[PDB]
DNA sequence: TGAAAAATCTAAAGCATCACC
DNA sequence: GGTGATGCTTTAGATTTTTT
């Protein structure tokens, strides 16, 4: 970018930051502020050099707001040979003047430097420029030739690699200065020539409330079609600003006036509001944009706004003889996002999808609104409104104010305090937290500690394409292994219900020869609680002795069974934290041998195994390298349109790649009979407990900082309980602000701590190891194989989960026990013995004895401890379990299940009501009425026969006729709605069944559908063409409300039939097709669990599957068979030998 | 050293066709009396019996009892490459792991020698007692193998039933039930086509059709073969083979539980 | 009492081994004239009869009008269990349901009774009358399958001529296209190969060939075919059945709506 | 106006099914010399020279150089088709992109004519070089392919050598390894058992068994099958198609480079 | 931001059938 | 009457999209 744009550039956002309450300060004088925004902006100095920048904004208690700018002189390290640092710093500075300003030698600490623990730090060269573009361009001046140079293995050649390179500006700031968003702060300023010095302030913490907005688009569209921004209008703005409502409407499309109207769904909520109403549309985007200018605000709020209102705005804006920069100030950014020079842009829906936990398809609005905010907000389908916007208003404005409403409350109760307590943390703007994933985050909270720690950040790694793992076999997969998700039995398991079980008696004398000691390790590790001053210890000793002696002599027995979530929370930083696991102290032995610390009788080695599977091509390396050599004298078409011929060796890496891998499967497709082969073999590495402890002392900080912050919440809470009980409206107030603080500082360490595991793993990453998630994964799989192991054993488990066992335990077995205890702050104790037990078998299991933690530097003295965290904690038995089968053999549904509470509401409900795809509608409200009414039963049999007979109501609806109830609500009962992103034409080399039922609706209105995207897509299917696949037989239900001579030709034409006289909508569909679609719904949730649990048929009209027909028919025959092991004497034993 | 040759290189073929789909692996109990097979199937429901003596090979001398391992399905698999004319030879040595088929043209003029590296395995060997069976019976293998898949259609179970008129097959399922009912052939000119029939005491006994069916695909060993039960024991099916030998299969009977009454 | 029996029963199991995929159910008809059949398909886009009168039977007893209640895909597995030159014993009581069918040997050694059981339904029955059609050719069944067979591996559909030189058989798909011709032949006397074409006018009518390929596989069961077309008439594939029967087939025509006028 | 009519049909059927699963497009170059066929396959490995001469074509009538590039696959399944026994004609326009194939029964009974389009393309014909082969051995068909299809089934690789007693095909893989050899006949008057060898200069060159089962799927089209090869040419896989052209295949040495461990 | 559920193409393997010595 | 061989059927595996 040229400097004679960037100044009026920067002219313009120093005008726009003066016309929006902003202003930069220039008296010297200290004042109290609190950042909310960094820009990286260019300043000029006093000396008329160019010079970046960034722009600390902040806002005041008192209202008033203001910016700083810090010109801090932009950087990056490089590495040279030894005894060369200072010939490439002297050259460089002579050989760049006017771009390199300062250079020096540095010493900081490499993480992989070999020997490195002793004190060997590698000697950088850092050189500092003035302005971004400077870096820039030395970077693509310097750094390929280099590269290629160094991956090899004029005096440039000297150095060999340079770091942080993709660090941005203003992370680089808020790291090196630490100014975090969210924090008060102290800015004293001088003068021009003197630097601007900031500094932060921690004696208060209070938030304040930043002037916010939020606003929706409601428009009307031509039939059955997205939205465009030519076609129709605005007509209703509805946004709210600090807790009350304003409404701006276009009369023209309206039919009459607004009145004021309070809209409250719930007395915590508010909706008041002032209504507007305005003539024509200029008229509304004047006043609107005039009431920001009045209120200027510096952050803002929209739902999913990037992508469906600020373009729309933007062009009408640009169409109507405006300009949307110059006025507001958001734009188009080369990222395909909206941010402002003085606002911040906030998307409720980046927060749901990345950090709410909801289901995928309920990342929409509604969902977010049932399940976080508690009500259900008002709502019509796109397609009634345009028609609706003609006759009454008061049912639009309704639905505008409600989404409105939704999206601010949405983000002032949830999303404000989350974002605003990760950046207090994450060192980069509000925006940029929300916006992109959590992998960034990770990376920042590491690039953080490894700044405190004075270490180099690692260049984000070369995805490196075609490698050979050890015979060539190129591969097209280089994973770990997955993780161990299965069901492992199908059914009912109700806590009232009697239910089979199978005891281990050698498995009870092994949890009897060893129940002190249990309780031992209980009362001492769990709640760090000495034993010695416990009153009743012999009793409940006596208590769990009888119970579990009552309970052995009989190891067979039918009782009612008491449902466990034996879970461990935070699982995987649990296990990275005991195991003391660090991305980059992972070392393969070729290097240990040169660490001086290779000492017989250390403990500088922990071992662990992990499960690689890689999937390559069968093609040996003989094979590569012939046809890498074949691959050298051959054309290629040009990657842009009308371009020159190509040949091999100046192709890039991506393209010449994906060609030769293309080249190799047409190969192998044909001549070695198997395209893929997935290899699964055992790798052990060594990882270093001696290693500077960052990122586990990072896990600690923010494991520690989770509990202490839960316990001040904890606190808080019943501050807050208090405070509502005497009611003064200050300190309510106050306890209110505290309490969501710290519930927001809680829920942001804990998405964190959840993130660690998951950013390892991601491609890219500085600190990456694909060793660390297999260790990881492999290590949680066989705490959770010893489990199960253990449940087998005593009962039986139900769920395999990644950190989580349920199961079914008799009711006999002992659940919990309360202790007297002569601590005044601690008098009543609680433990639940199969929490204990877990967790003894992990203790004298799983427990890190190589734990190595620093000392003290000096003496390099190292003391070796013994920790683990790893708890098993579990949940309260609840009420009832239920697991669907699976309709194949060898395959197991996972995560399909559902969970109940104690009092008979919904626990836990997973893999059902996600909804990822367009669903049918059909099958929804059949399984949510049937976990809802499926609890009253007396035995197996009377449960079965109640969800069977809930669900004859649909059986009998869908299999009989519609008969004497109304048809109004059929079409939406079977109606699947669908829709495309891009046109017609570029899909037209598949089939599919949503083109052709595009297809089939642009031969009945016309082809104005074809030339736009995202239509109405129903999918009635139709019986009297048979034969033909549905993908044939789909049509919409655009024609049934049509004119009657039209639809009565076209359904003549369409179906392929003329003799036929019935063209009743209670005909056209295909019955057979929507009862196979919900009896293969029954068959997976109802009748196969009900035949796997010895029990027959609940439903009689739907037939099993032919393999668990025949299972029953060779089971319940009395004849099962015989063998001949027993009916005849067996002789003996010998085997073959050499 | 281990040294056998087969005058008709067709029989090898047949009994590893006949045993490939029941087993994997085999343990081979090479004798200088004969050679022996007493493997096991993995759904424990089935034996295997071979026989094959000394004298029926051209050339066979054992210098000790040897035992060896062998896989099954790859050695048919590998076997299924010979002729059906060529003379099979095979060879072995003490001292190695390897098992030698050599094949001889006809006219002389290929020769083709393989090599199969064994394994080690752990087994069931289980000793057979000999006792008079209540009712048997010889029947041609054609139609006794089209009787076989011919029940195979209509279930699962097959009744095995002794009258004074002959041997009767029943056969229930959901399709209903079928019989068949086969008489006694006196006045035949060749027994090798005929039936015949004795009698001690008649027995109604139910066996599976899939191991049934296993056995069946040994038609080709000869064109008769013998099929004698009695109480609550194994059937013992002779498909013997031109005086080399014969093979045997052991199928487990169950006890007719109580379910008229 | 009903029962029939039949010295040929190749010529069932041969009508079953058509019958068993183009219709899944059909209700038998069982009458003093014989044997008839009347159903729809399961596509119900073709409608097919079948008629073997009395005189097909050696011994034919049938006292009142009944009705089976076969499902063909069932019994369709039981009756291919025969060989080609068994004899085939039909019995049914009127009260039961179920109807038992005895097998005889070519050489009377064994019996083989079959039972089958059957669910009662009710499809409605219509009688296409009977009219003069336009060209009836006397194509042999080997070259009619055959031809069907070479369309049918080109497009999904086929267009019938019968031009005064006589008749084409052209099929066109994406791919590829062609027209058959096939000349009369007079100079042969035997009907088994020569064709002779009823000549009254030329017609253009497309036939569904993916499906007139379908139910090209009853083709061994007549030794010659006709095809009866009218225009905008279901043609009438004629099989003559051993030499008492025959076998209707009628397929209904499509016709195709363009949008081009 | 090009147009070659052939008094047999089946040649041309086999020849252009052994080009199935082997190319799946190519270019058809026609001369007044008779058709050639120079196409490399998918994987770019072997290669396929197909002539048919001119003089062997019963009658032939070419105008000026045409070159086509319609797909293997069509045409095959197109010629496949139809009948094997009747008469081949071809038939093309000067300008258009579609063939025209005539098949006239013998019995001067029926035509069947079809015609399909292509795709224009033109690939460089490559020129490859004759040299003078290190060894020339000629064996009938069927044994040929009885060891390539032995040799893939039981292995992966092959090493062919050839000495004064004959050809070895020693095959090895993780099953076991074996050899077959074949020794030269001179008594034998005909050529359809006897095998001959040309002594030069011994080889031993290691190929592999997939593209060996794809060449010899051509077995129908002769009765004898010539192999020649030298230390670093690829075979030659030469085929006479009755006294009218020749089909040839190269395979590329399979080079290892293995580690010397 | 993806990546795996479901549909759809696709080739290998077994089976009854076809003509001949 | 057996037997090499082939069209037909089945069945497991490769492929491809989207969720806006
Ligand atoms: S594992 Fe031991 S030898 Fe290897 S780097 Fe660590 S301390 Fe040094």
């Amino acid at each position: 970018v040229s400097a004679l744009k960037r100044l009026e550039r920067s002219q313009w956002t120093d005008k726009m930051d003066l016309r929006f309450g902003f202003e930069r300060l220039k008296e010297p004088g200290e004042k109290t502020g609190w950042l909310i925004n960094m820009h990286p902006t260019e300043i000029l100095d006093e000396d008329k050099r160019l010079g970046s920048a960034v722009d600390y904004y902040f806002i005041q208690d008192d209202g008033s707001r203001f910016k700083v700018a810090l010109p801090y002189k932009p950087y990056f390290y490089i590495a040279t040979r030894k005894g060369c640092e200072r010939e490439v710093s002297s050259f460089l500075s002579k050989k760049f003047q006017g771009k390199i300003a300062k250079v020096e030698t540095v010493p900081k600490e490499d993480l992989d430097l070999p020997n490195h623990l002793v004190g060997l730090k590698r000697n950088y060269i850092r050189l500092s420029f003035h302005t971004v573009e400077d870096l820039v361009k030395v970077r693509k001046e310097i750094s390929p030739a280099v590269k290629k140079n160094r991956e090899q293995d004029d005096q440039l050649d000297n150095i060999v690699d340079m770091r942080e390179y993709d660090v941005p500006y203003h992370i680089r700031l808020s790291i090196d200065l630490k100014i975090h968003v969210a924090h008060w702060y102290n800015v004293r300023y001088r003068g021009n020539a003197f630097p601007v010095e900031i500094t932060r302030r921690d004696d208060l913490v209070e938030r304040p409330d930043p002037v916010v907005l939020a606003f929706a688009i409601a428009t009307t569209k031509l039939p059955l079609k997205f939205p465009d921004a030519e076609t129709d209008q605005i007509m209703m703005i509805s946004y709210m600003i600090d807790g009350q409502g304003y409404l701006i409407t276009n009369r023209e499309i309206v039919s009459e006036d607004i009145e004021d109207f309070e809209f409250t769904p719930k007395p915590e909520y508010e909706g008041p509001f002032c209504v507007f109403n305005e003539p024509d549309e200029a008229h509304l985007i004047q006043r609107w944009f005039e009431h920001v200018q009045e209120t200027k605000p510096t952050i803002m709020v929209t739902y999913n706004g990037d992508f469906f209102d600020w373009p729309f705005v933007e062009a009408r804006a640009a169409v109507h003889g405006l300009s949307m920069q110059q006025e507001i100030g958001f734009q188009k950014d080369s990222q395909g996002e909206y941010k402002a020079p003085q606002c911040i842009h906030m998307d409720c829906l980046r927060w749901v999808k990345r950090d709410s936990y909801l289901p995928v398809g309920s990342h929409n609005l509604k969902a977010a609104a049932k399940a976080k905010l508690g009500y259900d907000p008002v709502e019509l389908d796109p397609e009634d409104m345009c028609r609706m916007a003609t006759e009454q208003p008061q049912t639009l404005a309704t639905y505008s104010v409600s989404d409105a409403v939704a999206t601010y409350y949405l983000y002032m109760k949830y999303v404000h305090p989350f974002i605003f307590a990760l950046c207090t943390i994450i060192p980069m703007e509000p925006d940029e937290v929300l916006r992109k994933g959590s992998g960034t985050l990770c990376e920042a909270l590491l690039m953080v500690q490894a700044f405190h720690a004075n270490i180099i950040f690692p260049n984000k790694q070369e995805q490196e394409f075609n490698k050979l793992t050890d015979d060539g076999h190129v591969l097209d997969s280089e994973t770990y292994v997955g993780g161990h998700v299965e069901a492992l039995e199908s059914g009912v398991f109700r806590s009232d219900i009697p239910c089979r079980f199978r005891m281990n008696p050698a498995a009870f004398d092994f949890l009897l020869q060893r129940v002190e000691k249990t309780l031992r390790h209980a009362l001492e590790e769990e709640e760090k609680v000495p034993v010695e001053q416990v009153t009743n210890f012999e009793e409940v000793c006596d208590e769990i002795k009888s119970k579990l002696a009552s309970l052995k002599d009989v190891p067979s027995r039918i009782e009612c069974p008491l449902i466990y979530h034996l879970d461990v929370g935070a699982m995987y930083p649990n296990i990275i934290l005991t195991n003391r696991l660090q991305p980059s102290a992972m070392v393969d032995e070729a290097t240990c041998a040169a660490c001086d610390f290779n000492k017989p009788g250390a403990n500088c080695q922990r071992k662990m195994a992990w499960q690689w599977r890689g999937e390559f091509m069968p093609a040996s390396r003989s094979e590569y390298h012939r046809i890498q050599h074949q691959l050298e004298s051959e054309k290629f078409p040009p990657l842009f349109p009308e371009g020159p011929a190509r040949a091999f060796h100046e192709l890039s890496r991506e393209e010449q790649a994906k060609y030769e891998k293309r080249r190799l499967a047409d190969y192998c497709r044909k001549a070695y009979k198997k395209i893929h082969i997935t290899k699964v073999e055992e790798r052990l590495t060594t990882i270093c407990q001696r290693e500077n402890s960052f990122y586990v002392d990072t896990v600690r900080a923010f494991r520690d900082r989770r509990y202490e912050f839960k316990g001040l919440h904890k606190v808080w809470k019943k501050k807050l309980s208090a405070a509502v009980e005497v009611g003064d409206a200050a300190e309510v107030k106050r306890c209110k602000n505290m309490e969501v603080l710290y519930d927001s500082l809680q829920l942001a360490h804990k998405c964190i701590l959840n993130s660690f595991y998951g950013y390892v793993m991601r491609k890219g990453a500085r600190w990456y190891s694909m060793e660390m998630a297999g260790i990881v994964c492999f290590t949680g799989a066989n705490i959770i194989t010893q489990a199960r192991e253990l449940i087998e054993q005593i009962g039986r488990p139900l769920e395999l989960d990644t950190d989580g066992i349920w199961c079914v335990l008799p009711n006999s077995f002992p659940e919990n026990f309360v202790f007297k205890t002569t601590n005044v702050k601690k008098p009543k104790v609680t433990i639940s013995y199969p929490g204990a037990m877990l967790n003894i078998m992990v203790k004298e299991g799983f427990t890190n004895d190589q734990y190595q933690e620093l000392a003290e530097p000096s003496s390099l003295t190292y003391v070796t401890r013994s920790e683990n965290s790893i708890f098993f904690e579990v949940d309260g038995p609840y009420l009832a379990m239920i697991l669907p089968a699976s309709k194949e053999e060898g395959k197991k549904l996972k995560k399909r299940y559902a969970v109940f509470n104690e009092d008979g509401s919904l626990a836990e409900l997973k893999g059902f009501e996600v909804k990822r795809r367009g669903e049918l509608q059909l099958i929804k409200i059949f399984q949510s009425s049937v976990f809802e009414a499926f609890l009253k039963g007396s035995t197996l049999e009377e449960v079965y026969g109640s969800v069977a007979k809930v669900a004859d109501y649909w059986l009998d609806v869908l299999y009989s006729k519609a008969a004497n109830m109304p048809d109004s609500e059929l079409f939406e009962l079977i109606s699947e709605n669908r829709s495309m992103s891009r046109k017609l034409e570029d899909y037209g080399e598949q089939k599919s069944t949503s083109i052709s039922t595009a297809k089939r609706l642009a031969e009945f209105l016309g082809d104005q559908m074809v030339k736009d995207a995202g239509l109405s897509c129903r999918y009635i299917i139709s019986r009297k063409p048979e034969g033909s696949p549905v993908t044939e037989r789909a049509i919409p239900l655009a024609i049934f409300q049509a004119e009657p001579t039209v639809r009565k030709h076209f359904l003549r034409k369409w179906l392929k039939s003329s003799s036929l006289q019935d063209f009743d909508i209670r005909a056209i569909l295909d019955w057979d097709y929507y009862i196979e679609r919900l009896g293969s719904a029954i068959q997976k949730i109802i009748t196969i669990p009900a035949a796997l649990q010895q029990v027959k048929n609940p439903v009689p009209r739907v037939k099993h599957p032919d393999w668990l027909h025949k299972k029953l028919l060779e089971k319940n025959d009395v004849y099962k068979q015989k063998k001949i092991s027993e009916l005849f004497t067996l002789e003996g034993r010998r085997q073959v030998t050499m | 050293m281990f040294e056998a040759r087969l005058v008709q290189g067709s029989i090898l073929k047949k009994v590893l066709e006949a045993l490939k789909d029941l087993i994997n692996e085999a343990c081979w109990d090479i004798s200088s009396s004969g050679v022996n097979l007493q493997s096991m199937d993995s759904s424990h429901v089935s034996l295997v019996q071979l026989t094959l003596r000394s004298e029926g090979f051209d050339t066979y001398r054992c210098d000790r009892n040897l035992a060896m391992g062998v896989n099954l399905t790859s050695m048919s698999k590998i076997l299924k490459c010979a002729g059906n004319e060529d003379i099979i030879t095979l060879r072995a040595e003490d001292n190695a792991d390897t098992l030698a088929l050599v094949f001889e043209a006809p006219n002389q003029e290929k020769v083709s020698d393989y090599e199969m590296k064994l394994m080690d395995l752990d087994v069931e060997q289980l000793g057979i007692p000999e006792q008079e069976y209540s009712c048997v019976v010889k029947m041609p293998s054609g139609e006794f193998a089209r009787i076989c898949r011919d029940l195979s259609h209509i279930g699962d179970a097959v009744v095995i039933s002794c009258a004074k008129d002959g041997v009767k097959f029943s056969a229930s399922g959901e399709l209903g039930n079928g019989n068949i009912k086969l008489s006694q052939t006196s006045n035949v000119d060749k027994e090798e086509e005929a039936v015949t029939i004795e009698m001690n005491e008649p027995v109604q006994l139910t066996f599976a059709l899939r191991y049934l069916n296993f056995f069946t695909k040994a038609t080709p060993l000869s064109s008769t073969v013998t099929l004698s039960m009695s109480a609550d024991v194994p059937l013992v099916v002779e498909y013997k083979i031109a005086d080399m030998g014969h093979l045997k299969y052991y199928l487990a009977p169950k006890i007719e539980d109580e379910e008229g009454s």
